């Protein structure tokens, strides 16, 4: 373009556009300037004054974060007189930190460390006492050590930018001026243990990962969350075979470089409530370890005995696509096609035929494109809390017009309530409600229904209706035509990939015709117990935690866990990504999709399949999106599926629209990891009964 | 701090103890487990608080060099003593 | 002076692994995640290689993480994507490419954090 | 390019040459590695052995690949014609104390997780 | 010694005692950390 | 002096170690102190070179003036945090007193 | 020589010397050399194509201005990142002038490199180290054959790509009264460090960006 | 029950490749007939780029049959599709 001016970096020409700072001219040429306050994901602050630099011809230094820059600079990164001023602001910084480096969690990983080793001095002439200062207690998850405290602010902007919460802030002046919340408060948010990651030195660690191990020590293996239909980038470390800790991995579409905190806290449910062994009913009805050999036994000799109906399965959140496709392939070779899965999905019209109807068509990243939006009964800050934090990032930079129907829910953002009753969506149709006109002149519409709302008896028609008005709007010339207007959000791993192969949405398809035999693959919902199935039902349960579904079983086959396997999981958006082995399964469990491919060998029904790569090759035949891994694809065909829709007319409850989820505190525990971490008990406890309830010693 | 499990084996500072059924107990049938008597916690406990005067008070664990790095305290909280991280001796401002 | 030979390069014949170590890995090619712990970037710069982790257990004695696979500690490092895959072919090792995941450039301004108009405004310092 | 410098063979019809001689100095060899070293096996095990090892590389069909196959064998054998080797070098052929290791799915299964 | 006695600590042993090996009384290692994976204890309750 | 231990569990001596002879696992204790769970040296492993009493900050680990401890078994050298507690019980008399002599050198 | 009492002096009267003799040698045997560069410690470096050894080492051995009599060492370096993996390295010394000069070439795994014992006698056992440990096969060589590893040793162990502790371990076996070799099995696995800081050390070896 | 029952079909077809023409025409046209002619039917079709267009049809007990519509017309598809109803 002619926007581009051209700057010098040591004599080397890079071209920018204008308004870039001078530490962006600087990563072109592939220079890292030194920082401390400067995040990209952050407002610039400029205090640090480590990013100082020279300019040639220029008497002043100035801050690389902060500068502009302007045509015709040669910026000096490595002159005289920028190296000290790195080495002066190194000193004042480390003048009053503590000599913690020993016992600080940071040690080994610390910018403040590495920053001094490469660009600070190699000793000390600071001949005074150094500062103290008390540790406020903001909550069971982020331990606070404030003598460390550099005073970045990272965590206040991070806080008030990102998570929308304004507890942080800088209290007093001067030498003496510390950050806090001032009064005795915890900064609970379902993005709180970010801050951890963005302060720059051990003032902010992490309380479960505290003393634990070093950086230098652990294993990094890329993987993906579970733990929502977000599928966020986590890294996790491991040690001697032992899961450490969960970290964000940057993914620029998905999570950015965040992650919320049962993502981030929930691993240590993985070391509690397993199951380790196959599990078989004695004559005196309780539950025993046995073999594989006897357990697989007995499951495929009733596998045999039934056909048809009487053979059923349902499949948990957490499920991986690998034993979905395995599952169903068993099932089909007794001819039973009744593969469901916990949550609800209306039947109606195309239903699963079409992607579209499904998937979060406008993808996460689209949201920074959309000029108004519509959420319809779903809190997408608990059940998706990394596409809220999209939200506010839109909401906040692009000034994006957000609309809410159902509950009044707190969105760290303020939004336009248009009110809770199901009825509001046929008033936007007709344009009777004044909302009716945004939407219309909207040139990026976007409508958002959570799948909590389609668990409704009445999801049918709530998507029906959600999906009328969206048909209305690419209708009119008013949209881009390439835009997608209709998006479905998931809460639920497994449940786009489950949807993707087949399955039938619900359990009333069990409820129609109960079963014989029944597998609980992974599903501890308690959609289905033994008062809704035949005297005798012979349940079998595979998963990798005793909660819901163990207890009821007569046979218990130990599966693995997201961080034991390389399985693929499908997010809300479409995009398929795979998590890799950590660390193996624990004691006898066994990889999920083996475990039925094993029942099928003694069984009879062998399937075509014996190894990850062979199985995956399946899957492309059953759904070619299911092996493309970190790309979306597109769901076409809205106009199809919405006459479908209209063909049956069902009449929407009287019953307000209210989220499953209406506080932080039903945020924690939700699934079968999480109910087994105790930092998430102590999570719900401190948000529940209290803030000072819990208080913990924090020495060092 | 040594008490003994109900099998007969003393557990360990760190709270160790072979539980009733584990065979990795028989290496010790003919020999001994060895255990320190001499528990880290409950010694430190024993130690009197150090009443002092000051806002900010600086522990190196006696000695001068052959302590551990010298660290400043923060006593302004009542409710509770400051604590060293290195070697856990504890202190309070006096009457105030 | 030369010879012709036109078939594809491999070499698991004469390198001495073992076939259990040449068939049945699954090497990853990726440039490592950024530490998110910290800002640097200098270890996000060059192509590594690795294979898939395998079981690990305590050892009876002193519970100690015992392992059986040879290759658990293994990994290279390439200039560019290319070399990754072209040293996994002539090796024969099974292999996944992960592609190159560079921080979008953004648009930073300080006067953005004092507007009349603008939700942008930063309530504090 | 595919113009590369050869090491011995300039087509495999002159690789495949070597290949049958070395063979034949193997095969002669047997008989006496089984005495010198005392070995336990019969000159049938033996030979079967020498034939398992060559058919394991059939495939191959680079000059290049093939050459170094035969440098390497010529190697293994001047070892043992001279007797540097010992009667442990030449029985780690025969693997004689590893258990038997299954390969189909089920038998991998009920064990470990190795693929 | 004698003129320049050792420092007196309450930890330090009082009964020196010499190279146990081959005795009743030689060490004998073992993990001082305590089980890491907690198994699920399947009910007692039997109900079907 | 106290008693308290003075190691702190910050594996500097892990990391430095040339023989890998270290193992520490650590945990915050029931009073929130930072200390160990495991300490080990592999006897077997270490080539006696006392880098990592050079990288301890807190002079928690020593090596003794003991050369005499040979063993009859191979298991009676893999010492745990038990034996080299009471290895410092047993020598901490002669090792302060050389510490002492030599603390101005280093 | 400066007041700067921890940096290394510099001797700029050698890396004069140094620089001259480099084209020298590149005016004198075009056919064969690719690169000349002296090092800020003075040490040059000659980068030679794989044939030009012979000619190459002949010349600075046998030449009134080299007389590089002597072969201090002869190793390999690999670098799986190169197409040519393997960097095979000669430092070699003149007594007359008090010098050394290093001449460098590369190969791959099917690319023999001519051997140097007609040259220097002392590349007999230095070519069988480089073949036994890299992989690399020298032709025209008197007697290559392994030097270092056990006979019957599957693999290179200096190659990046072998394992550290190998694929097999030795035991005895009270069974079979010998020896025998098995699957490594560790009780306690090496366990790899991250060191490398994510600051860059070294602004003067920055690589231009892709 | 019944045998040879056919339990489901799969369309395979690319976003925007050219021979994939003639089944997204299908898919406009045609679709919506087909799923109300047959109500309790699955008919799954899955877009993903530069796949080549194919038809599966899965039966009773786990047989599957593939047939593909690279190229194919609209008309020629529905021949497809009529030919694998009523087998
Ligand atoms: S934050 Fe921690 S690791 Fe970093 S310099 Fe301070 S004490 Fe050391
Ligand atoms: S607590 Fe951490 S992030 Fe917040 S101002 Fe202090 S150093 Fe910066
Ligand atoms: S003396 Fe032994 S334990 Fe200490 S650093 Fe050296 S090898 Fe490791
Ligand atoms: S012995 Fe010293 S260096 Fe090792 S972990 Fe303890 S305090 Fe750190
Ligand atoms: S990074 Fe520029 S002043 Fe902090
Ligand atoms: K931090
Ligand atoms: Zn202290």
């Amino acid at each position: 373009a002619s926007n581009l001016i051209e700057v010098f970096v040591d004599g080397q020409s890079v071209m920018v556009e204008p308004g870039t700072t001078v530490l962006q001219a600087c990563e072109k040429v592939g220079m890292q300037i030194p920082r401390f306050c400067y995040h990209e994901r952050l407002s610039v602050a400029g205090n640090c004054r480590m990013c100082l630099v020279e300019i040639e011809k220029a008497p002043k230094v100035v801050a690389a974060c902060a500068m502009p820059v302007m045509k015709g600079w040669n910026i000096l990164t490595n002159s005289e007189k920028t190296k000290k001023a790195r080495e002066g602001v190194m000193e004042f910084l480390l003048a009053n930190h503590p000599l913690d480096c020993p016992i600080c969690d940071q040690g080994g990983e610390c910018d403040l460390q590495d920053q001094s080793m490469m660009f600070g001095s190699d000793r000390s002439r600071f001949l005074e006492g150094k500062r103290a200062v008390e540790d406020k207690n903001i909550g069971p998850l982020v331990k606070t050590i404030m003598t460390r405290c550099i005073q970045c602010t990272r965590c206040i902007r991070f806080a008030s930018e990102i998570a929308g919460v304004d507890d942080l802030g800088t209290t007093g002046r001067g030498n003496d001026m510390q950050v806090g919340t001032y009064i005795e408060k915890m900064f609970m948010s379902e993005l709180s243990g970010n801050i951890i990651d963005i302060c720059p030195v051990g003032a902010l660690t992490s309380k479960p990962y505290a003393f634990t191990a070093r950086p230098w020590e652990t294993r990094k293996t890329e993987s993906i969350d579970v733990m929502d239909a977000v599928g966020s980038n986590i890294v996790v470390s491991t040690r001697t075979g032992e899961v450490m800790r969960i970290l964000p991995r940057m993914h620029e579409d998905i999570n950015e470089e965040w992650i919320s905190d049962k993502t981030r806290f929930a691993y240590d449910g993985l070391k509690r409530q397993r199951l380790t062994e196959p599990m078989v009913r004695n004559e005196k009805g309780l539950l025993t370890h046995t073999t594989w050999e006897d357990a697989l036994s007995r499951v495929a000799g009733m596998l045999q005995s039934f056909q048809g109906n009487d053979v059923a399965a349902i499949a948990g959140g957490l499920v991986d696509a690998e034993a979905l496709i395995a599952l169903k392939d068993l099932l089909n070779r007794v001819d039973s096609d009744t593969l469901c899965t916990e949550e609800v999905f209306p039947t109606a019209g195309a239903g699963t035929d079409l992607r579209s109807n499904y998937l979060l068509n406008t993808t996460i990243a689209g949201v920074e494109e959309a000029d108004v939006v519509l959420l319809v009964g779903t809190n997408p800050r608990f059940e998706a809390p990394l596409f809220n934090a999209r939200i506010r990032k839109s909401w906040l930079h692009n000034d994006l017009k957000v609309a809410l129907i159902g509950s009044p829910v707190d969105l760290t953002y303020r939004y336009d309530h248009l009110g809770d009753s199901p009825k509001i969506l046929q008033d936007i149709a007709s344009g009777s409600h004044p909302f009716s006109q945004v939407l219309q002149e909207a040139k990026k519409p976007m409508v958002i229904l959570g799948s909590s709302a389609l668990q409704r008896n009445d999801g049918a028609a709530i998507l029906a209706a959600v999906s009328n008005i969206a048909q209305k709007i690419r209708t009119s010339s008013g949209v881009t035509g390439d835009w997608k207007v209709m998006n479905i959000l998931h809460r639920i791993a497994s449940q786009v990939a489950a949807l993707d192969l087949g399955y039938k949405p619900g359990v009333e398809a069990i409820q129609k015709n109960p079963p014989k035999m029944l597998f609980l693959l992974g599903a501890d919902g308690g959609c289905i117990t033994r008062q809704d199935l035949p005297k005798d039902c012979f349940i079998v349960y595979q998963g990798h935690h005793g909660d819901v579904g163990a207890p009821i079983a007569d046979v218990i086959l130990p599966g693995a866990a997201y961080t034991e396997k390389s399985a693929t999981y499908v997010n809300t958006e479409g995009r398929a990504q795979q998590t890799k082995v950590a660390v193996t399964p624990p004691g006898l469990a066994r990889e999920d999709w083996k475990i039925i491919r094993a029942l099928s060998e003694i069984a009879g029904m062998t399937l075509p399949y014996d190894t990850l790569d062979q199985v995956r090759n399946r899957l492309e035949e059953v759904s070619p999106n299911l092996v493309r891994y970190d790309d979306v694809e597109g769901a076409n065909y809205f106009q199809q599926a919405s006459e479908l829709s209209k063909l049956v007319n069902q009449q929407l409850l009287a019953d307000p629209l209210v989220p499953p989820q209406l506080t932080i505190k039903d945020f924690y525990m939700t699934d079968s990891i999480s109910r087994a971490s105790q930092t998430m008990a102590k999570c719900v406890k401190a948000v529940t009964e209290g803030a000072h309830a819990v208080e913990e010693p924090s020495i060092c | 701090g040594v008490r003994t499990s109900p099998t007969g084996e003393k557990v360990t500072h760190t709270g160790q103890v072979y539980d009733d059924g584990d065979y990795r107990k028989v290496r010790f049938v003919g020999r001994q487990k060895e255990v320190n008597e001499n528990f880290a916690i409950d010694l430190i406990a024993e130690q009197p608080v150090s009443q002092v005067g000051s806002r900010v008070i600086s522990c190196d664990g006696g000695g001068g060099a052959l302590g551990h790095p010298r660290v400043y305290i923060n006593l302004d909280k009542e409710t509770k003593t400051g604590t060293c991280g290195y070697c856990g001796l504890q202190f309070r401002q006096q009457h105030h | 002076q030369l010879i012709t030979v036109d078939e594809k390069l491999d070499i698991t014949t004469i390198t001495g692994v073992p076939e259990e170590h040449i068939k049945t890995r699954k090497a990853r090619i990726f440039v490592p995640a950024r530490n998110n712990m910290q800002s640097g970037v200098n270890n996000t710069k060059k192509w590594k290689m690795e294979f898939d982790t395998r079981e690990r257990w305590e050892n009876p004695l002193m519970g100690w993480a015992s392992t059986a696979d040879p290759l658990s500690n293994l990994v290279l490092t390439f200039s560019t994507k290319e070399d990754a895959v072209a040293f996994a072919e002539k090796n024969g090792w099974s292999y996944d490419v992960e592609e190159r995941k560079v921080p979008k450039p953004k648009s930073k301004s300080y006067g953005a954090n004092f507007s009349w108009n603008k939700r942008t405004r930063v309530s504090t310092k | 390019s595919t113009s590369v410098k050869p090491i011995f063979s300039r087509d495999m019809n002159e690789a495949k040459r070597r290949v049958r001689e070395l063979y034949r100095a193997w095969y002669r060899e047997v008989p006496n590695t089984v005495h010198l070293f005392q070995l336990d096996i019969s000159v049938k095990q033996g030979r079967d052995k020498v034939r398992e090892m060559f058919k394991k590389n059939a495939h191959i069909t680079d000059p290049r690949v093939v050459d170094l196959l035969v440098i390497k064998g010529k190697m293994e054998l001047e070892e043992t014609i001279k007797v540097w080797k010992q009667r442990t070098h030449v029985m780690r052929f025969f693997h004689e104390t590893e258990a038997p290791r299954p390969k189909d799915f089920l038998s991998k299964f009920y064990v470990g997780h190795d693929p | 010694p004698t003129v320049k006695p050792p420092t007196a600590r309450k930890f330090i042993w009082t009964n020196h005692k010499f190279n146990l090996s081959g005795t009743p009384q030689q060490y004998v290692p073992y993990s001082t950390t305590r089980k890491k994976i907690q198994e699920w204890v399947p009910p007692s309750t039997p109900y079907k | 002096p106290s008693g308290e231990e003075r190691c702190i569990a910050c594996k500097l001596c892990e990391a430095v170690c040339p023989a890998q002879a270290i193992t520490i696992e650590a945990e915050p204790r029931a009073d929130g102190s930072r200390r160990t769970t495991r300490y080990d040296i592999d006897m077997t492993k270490c080539i006696y070179c006392g880098f990592c009493q050079e990288a301890c900050p807190v002079d928690a680990i020593v090596e003794g003036p003991n050369f005499e401890f040979s063993t009859e078994t191979h298991e009676e050298l893999l010492y745990n945090k038990e034996k080299l507690l009471n290895n410092g019980d047993k020598w901490e008399a002669e090792i302060a007193a050389n510490i002492q002599a030599d603390y101005l050198y280093r | 020589a400066d007041t700067r009492p921890t940096v290394r002096p510099r001797n700029d009267v050698a890396h004069k010397q140094l620089s001259a003799f480099g084209e020298y040698v590149a005016e004198i045997l075009p056919k064969y050399v690719q690169q000349v560069q002296v090092s800020c410690f003075n040490e040059l470096e000659i980068c030679i194509h794989p044939d030009g050894v012979i000619p190459v080492l002949t010349f600075l051995r046998d030449h009134s201005n080299a007389q590089f009599k002597s072969l201090a060492d002869l190793t390999a370096v690999d670098i799986p990142t190169r197409q040519n993996r393997f960097e095979i390295v000669y430092n070699l010394l003149s007594l007359r002038f008090n010098s050394r000069i290093r001449v460098k070439t590369y190969t791959d795994e099917l690319t023999p490199i001519e051997s140097s014992v007609p040259v220097y006698k002392a590349a007999n056992w230095y070519e069988r180290e480089i073949w036994d440990m890299f992989g690399v096969f020298f032709a025209n060589h008197p007697d290559l054959r392994r030097i270092l590893t056990d006979y019957g040793f599957e693999g290179h162990p200096f190659r990046k790509d072998f394992p550290l502790s190998g694929y097999v371990e030795l035991r005895y076996d009270d069974e079979v009264k010998r020896v025998v070799a098995e699957p490594v099995e560790l009780a306690q696995e090496f366990r790899k460090f991250d060191l490398n800081s994510p600051w860059e050390a070294f602004p003067a070896y920055r690589q231009p960006p892709e | 029950r019944g045998k040879l029952g056919l339990r489901e079909i799969r369309i395979h077809l690319c976003q925007r490749s050219p021979g994939s023409q003639g089944v997204r025409d299908f898919i406009e046209k045609r679709y919506v007939e087909l799923k109300k002619a047959n109500p309790d039917l699955p008919i799954l079709i899955r877009e993903c780029s530069d796949v080549q267009p194919k038809l599966w049809a899965r039966y009773a007990f786990g047989q599957e049959k593939n047939v593909s519509l690279n190229n194919f017309s609209a008309d020629q598809v529905t021949r497809a599709l009529e030919n694998v109803l009523s087998s």
